[PDB]
RNA sequence: AACUGCGAAUGGCUCAUUAAAUCAGUUAUGGUUCCUUUGAUCACUUGGAUAACUGUGGUAAUUCUAGAGCUAAUACAUGGCAUUUAUCAGUGGUGACUCUAGAUAACCGCCGAUCGCACGCACGGCGACGAUACAUUCGGAUGUCUGCCCUAUCAACUUUCGAUGGUACUUUCUGCGCCUACCAUGGUGACCACGGGUAACGGGGAAUCAGGGUUCGAUUCCGGAGAGGGAGCCUGAGAAAC
């Protein structure tokens, strides 16, 4: 209580990291970085609980210690970075290519992407400022300072950035029609055609969303992040890309698999 | 009679290991030991037991099968780096000190109290 | 009371008990501050000036400068104050000190030779003792010798001849620091480039950026 | 209890062992009772060494 | 070994205090502070001190220290913006700026004397460390709405010496009777104020339950509080810290 906490009890860690209960008394807590501490997943769970790697956090930092991991195109030695939404991450030992995109189940599922891929992400823009000088600036999801950025590029658009130089490639403005993954709960890992957004002044805009199969929800602008111009994503989707099977039909396809 | 599974092989070239769940199927043994295991495991993948480090041998109720989990190396220098020292020690590769670790704290907390080179004579 | 005297010009230092206190009667108002004539010393001590620099009383205190007292009081002392040592930063413990003004009621009084006088004591001024330990820092050894900007302190270093019974004996040199080396040069010129580059880069984003919003006013002009 | 019973090769000796259906058809003795194809118990190997 | 840097403000433990307080949901900082992480931004190779070490010591005693002789720095020190007001105009903004930028009049820190690797062509690659008018993360701090047990054998309470509001400061990381000075005489209450009790930390929860409920929650998670009792401070981005 007088300063910041250092620790993260497993019972408090964030649900989306399915973390059980017998292996420990502490979850990794996520060091500061990029992205928030409730909204991402730490290099050591994506290396041993997810990629299966590493079987301990001793042996994950053997790995991330050899500077075989690169976040975004940078070697990441800490075993706790945030690593969150839309960053790529590259293992160039075993050739192998990564994007954290959440799953209809809202959670950062593995998924592999090309080398021709991973070069670009997209980065949804948060803060627009004009700097010294008359410089506008720019302020992604992931804390990347962008100067010169294009004068239509607004406070909600989705920008297309380059790993190797950081500079924006494309950009897709935000409006009804385009694509957008979910990412604030209940709706967390959904994909859908943007149909109506609800200004509501003071508060937060709520957004209507429309799968591919129909099926209509509602959001916060906050939660918003746009994949596509239209109903073409720019990203490659997880099996399941946003359709969210209801529990009757996740139980059909279950068995039908079998 | 004894068998060997490995029906979770992973390549890892991270580590420079294959990672491996091996089933021994022993009816009438008792819990294979891993010496047994890991020169059966050694002409399974045509290596040397020399790299090879099995644990977490679990036999299950009634007899005749236990699960456990491998790790094989390309080489000893990288099984010196990459394996924790505990299961070095079950080989005659590493030697850990008997330090008798309620000691160092004894010599840690004495050496607070003197300052300057005299703590090298402390202990 | 024992008398800690140390020279300074030779590097010595003794301990001496002086039983008579005739002899220490002109010490007993004298601050932590004044040279005074080692004559009521002895025959031995003539000519001589020690400067009272400390002492510790009959309990093991030791005297403070500044206190202007005879007596023991009690200071909030923190760090750089002499008489502690903090454990922990920014630590502040109240402790014991002794006045500056030197009185009977002591154990030891340290006392500093500022001039020699006629004749010379064996164990004080007799034997001499080296300084141990060279200059390190580039300028120090142009300093201590009479090397100009053009000599080179490389060769000029102390070499100290460093032999002991049972090993092969070898000369130690400590690392000239602030030295101006070849790969000094290299960062003062490579910081030089990283101010070149970020200027470099200033011109090119402001001017495709201007160019940006030239062609664009351009459409929107008509 | 005295492990003699298995399902689908595994020894149970748990007598609220609820069978389901699948698992109804593969109850038998176990590979190591003195009344499936296993060494007779000692009360046998004891009464054979006497005579 | 020691100097320097950083941590020691997390954890762990307890439930004493505390009854619109804590706390929970909601939410506001356009009234704020944030080490670190992340992205942006960026030669006279100078000066003299010091520890370790060497040596002389004191005290019955301490993780007490004194005196002298040395010697290092990413220690110490040297070698247009930012900062404080005033005026003018209206680059990107927000539901809404006294916003962000710009142009004037001035006022008065920052702009690398560091380190490693690779060694090639006076120029040179890859890093480490370091600056913050910025963003970002971890989050603090204080507010908005609503919600607590028993008690009238507690019916009026607050207001000298702030109670409620206004004005101008002062102060604080900022808004605010936080404080000061001058005015106003208010503010709260049977819809239960104020006062008292709690073998009262609050909540997520537990037990028992047809429905409805009753009772419990010191106790592993979250938040708060305390380190014998109070009070006052140092250092630091962060403590009224044990």
């Amino acid at each position: 209580a007088r300063g910041p906490k250092k620790h993260l009890k497993r019972v408090a860690a964030p649900k989306h990291w399915m973390l059980d209960k017998l292996t420990g008394v502490f979850a990794p807590r996520p060091s500061t970085g990029p992205h928030k501490l409730r909204e991402c997943l730490p290099l050591i769970i994506f290396l041993r609980n997810r990629l299966k790697y590493a079987l301990t956090g001793d042996e994950v930092k053997k790995i991330c210690m050899q500077r075989f991991i690169k976040i975004d195109g940078k070697v990441r030695t800490d075993i706790t970075y945030p690593a969150g939404f839309m960053d790529v991450i590259s293992i160039e030992k075993t050739g192998e290519h990564f994007r954290l995109v959440y799953d209809t189940k809202g959670r950062f599922a593995v998924h592999r992407i090309t080398s021709e891929e991973a070069k670009y992400k997209l980065c949804k823009v948060r803060k627009t400022w004009v700097g010294t000088k008359g410089i506008p600036h720019l302020v992604t999801h992931d804390a990347r300072t962008i100067r010169y950025p294009d004068p239509l590029i607004k406070v909600n658009d989705t920008i297309q950035i380059d790993l190797e130089t950081g500079k924006i490639t494309d950009f897709i403005k935000f409006d009804t029609g385009n694509l957008c993954m979910v990412t604030g709960g209940a709706n967390l890992g959904r994909i859908g055609v943007i149909t109506n957004r609800e200004r509501h002044p003071g508060s937060f805009d709520v957004v209507h969303v429309k799968d591919a199969n129909g099926n209509n929800f509602a959001t916060r602008l906050s939660n918003i992040f746009v994949i596509g111009k239209g109903n073409k994503p720019w990203i490659s989707l997880p099996r399941g890309k946003g359709i969210r099977l209801t529990i009757a039909e996740e139980r059909d396809k279950r068995l039908a698999a079998k | 009679t004894v068998t060997i599974r490995t029906r979770k092989f992973m390549t890892n070239r991270l580590l420079q290991r294959k990672q491996m769940v091996i089933d021994v199927l022993h009816p009438g043994k008792a819990t294979v030991p891993k010496t047994e295991i890991r020169e059966k495991l050694a002409k399974m993948y045509k290596t040397t037991p020399d790299v090879i480090f099995v644990f977490g041998f679990r036999t299950h109720f009634g007899g005749g099968k236990t699960t456990g989990f491998g790790m094989i190396y390309d080489s000893l220098d990288y099984a010196k780096k990459n394996e924790p020292k505990h299961r070095l020690a079950k080989h005659g590769l590493y030697e850990k000190k008997k330090t008798s670790r309620k000691q160092r704290k004894e010599r840690k907390n004495r050496m607070k109290k003197v300052r300057g080179t005299a703590k090298a004579n402390v202990g | 009371m024992k008398l800690n005297i140390s020279f300074p010009a030779t590097g010595c230092q003794k301990l001496i008990e002086v039983e008579d206190e005739r002899k220490l009667r002109t010490f007993y108002e004298k601050r932590m501050a004044t040279e005074v004539s080692a004559d009521p010393l002895g025959d031995e001590w003539k000519g001589y000036v020690v400067r009272i620099s400390g002492g510790n009383d009959k309990q093991g205190f030791p005297m403070k400068q500044g206190v202007l007292t005879h007596g023991r009081v009690r200071l909030l002392l923190s760090k750089g104050h002499s008489c502690y040592r903090p454990r922990r930063t920014g630590e502040r413990k109240r402790k014991s000190v002794r006045g500056c003004i030197v009185d009977a009621n002591l154990s030891v009084l340290n006392l500093v030779i500022v001039r020699k006088g006629e004749k010379d004591i064996p164990g004080l001024t007799d034997n001499t003792v080296p300084r141990r330990l060279g200059p390190k820092r580039a300028s120090r050894i142009r300093k201590l010798f009479n090397l100009s900007k053009e000599d080179d302190v490389r060769q000029y270093v102390v070499r100290k001849p460093l032999s002991k019974e049972g090993k092969k004996p070898r000369t130690k040199a400590p690392k000239i620091q602030r030295l101006v080396t070849p790969r000094v040069l290299q960062h003062k010129r490579r910081r030089i480039a990283l101010k070149k580059q970020r200027t470099q880069k200033n011109k090119e984003e402001a001017s495709e950026y201007a160019k940006l919003l030239a062609k664009r006013s351009k459409e929107a002009k008509e | 209890r005295q492990r003699h019973i298995r399902v689908r090769k595994q020894v149970v000796n748990i007598p609220s062992f609820i069978v389901r259906l699948d698992s109804q058809k593969h109850i038998d003795f176990s590979l190591r009772s003195p009344y499936g194809g296993g060494r007779p118990g000692r009360v046998k190997r004891k009464n054979a060494k006497k005579g």
